[PDB]
């Protein structure tokens, strides 16, 4: 529709509210593939398309902004989507990337190893993350709630996500978890959003905006899983790569947004609604301190 | 080190010999309105270029060696590349055979205008 003009498509409301037992996901646009401008990677184009629908979200964007980003190797050895976002976010803007596999990086600091092995000293205003192990997409069993990285990611946002800080983490048909999508009832707002140059994909990327640090909605992942696949089962995306030629306004805006610590105690309904806006982020302000574990072994 | 491996000497070689260039250097989605400098913070490719994420096109960074700055730092990395589009085949080699002008930030002869 005029759906083929925007970056993607986020769930609509009403799916989300709906009581769906989940199915296995037929799409009809399946193995279509979209065409992109001439040399550009899949990855750039689908990190630019999730840009641009972040664009349109009210993130918290302060001076010192930081963004962790997991995932972030490709099998070429590049980091296509560190790229994008480096470009997106506003200059000077702190960027950490991560990934199983060795990879060459544009972020100002990327550790190589499992997720579960990094730790962060600092909150984060932005976590990103495209992992995914495509021995999930297994049609011939059933299809449960995964944990893995999964469980490293929950843990994570619920440690060192700064409040009124955003999430937008892929999952797919098969690569998903329950407890992901509870945590999406502790932002202002959540969706599950498509790109257009990928909408032949059960992929989505499941986006947090503004987080509350405690529950606003109780929400049952395995039921809202089932509603995401019933939406995308009944909802053809046409393949589209339009938004990609219009970059003018693609720069995230840096806001300003006001930094402030405060302790648990101190957040009142007001500060509530402050973050719930877009407008405040709540975390220290110190340096950014970063390691990955490393397990040692002698096997002489 | 009396001895240190001379990859830009290599790669050169290479493509002088008829070898590929180095792929999957990572070009960006960009307005190409913007103003030709060589090495920007954010991609800058006017209508005669494109913009690459900087470390993909670093042969240092791309083959895993030490970078032949004393202190170790990349040009690039961090940082996005404009490469000629009649280059854009092969912007690790662009790169690496060409020079950026100090004083208005454009490759030299790609851009440089400050010999007139
Ligand atoms: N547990 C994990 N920790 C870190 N990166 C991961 C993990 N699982 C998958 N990835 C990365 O996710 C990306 C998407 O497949 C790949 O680069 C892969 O290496
Ligand atoms: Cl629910
Ligand atoms: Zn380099
Ligand atoms: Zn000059």
């Amino acid at each position: 529709s005029s759906q083929a003009w925007q970056p993607g498509v986020a769930m609509p409301n009403l799916y989300k509210m709906q009581r769906m037992l989940l199915e296995k996901c037929d799409l009809q646009n399946y193995g279509d593939s979209a065409t992109l401008p001439k040399g550009i990677m899949m990855n750039v184009a689908k990190y630019t398309q999730l840009c641009q629908y972040l664009n349109t979200l009210t993130l918290a964007v302060p001076y010192n902004m930081r963004v962790i980003h997991f995932g972030a190797g490709s099998d070429k050895g590049v980091a296509p989507g560190t790229a994008v976002l480096r470009q997106w976010l506003p200059t000077g803007t702190l960027l950490v990337d991560s990934d199983l596999n060795d990879f060459v990086s544009d972020a100002d600091s990327t550790l190589i190893g499992d997720c579960a092995t990094v730790h962060t000293a600092n909150k984060w205003d932005l976590i990103i993350s495209d992992m995914y192990d495509p021995k999930t997409k297994n049609v011939t069993k059933e299809n449960d709630s995964k944990e893995g990285f999964f469980t490293y990611i929950c843990g994570f946002i619920q440690q060192k996500l700064a409040l009124g800080g955003s999430v937008a983490i892929k999952i797919t048909e098969h690569s998903w978890n329950a407890d992901l999508y509870k945590l999406m009832g502790h932002f202002a707002w959540w969706t599950a959003f498509v790109t257009n140059v990928n909408a032949s994909s059960s992929e989505a990327f499941l986006i947090g905006c503004n987080y509350l640090g405690k529950p606003r909605e109780q929400i049952d992942g395995y039921v809202m899983h089932a509603n995401y696949i019933f939406w995308r089962n009944t909802n053809p995306i046409q393949l589209s790569s339009y938004s990609l030629f219009d970059m003018s306004k693609f720069p995230l805006k840096l806001r300003g947004t006001a930094v402030m610590s405060l302790k648990e105690g101190q957040i009142n309904d007001m500060i509530l609604s402050l973050l719930s806006k877009g407008r405040l982020i709540i975390r220290e302000n110190n340096r950014v301190v970063i390691s990955s574990d490393v397990l040692v072994n002698n096997e002489n | 080190c009396a001895f240190a491996v001379d990859a830009a000497k290599a790669y050169k070689d290479y493509l002088a010999s008829g070898g590929q260039p180095i792929t999957n250097c990572v070009k960006m989605l960009c307005t190409h309105t913007g103003t030709g400098q060589a090495i920007t913070v954010t991609p800058e490719a006017n209508m005669d270029q494109e913009s690459f994420g900087g470390a993909s096109c670093c042969l240092y960074c791309r083959c895993h060696i030490d970078h032949p700055n004393p202190k170790g730092f990349c040009d690039l990395k961090g940082k996005y590349v404009q490469i000629p589009t009649t280059c854009a085949n092969d912007p690790v080699g662009f790169t690496l055979k060409n020079t950026v002008c100090t004083v208005c930030g454009m490759w030299k002869g790609y851009g440089c205008s400050c010999d007139q």
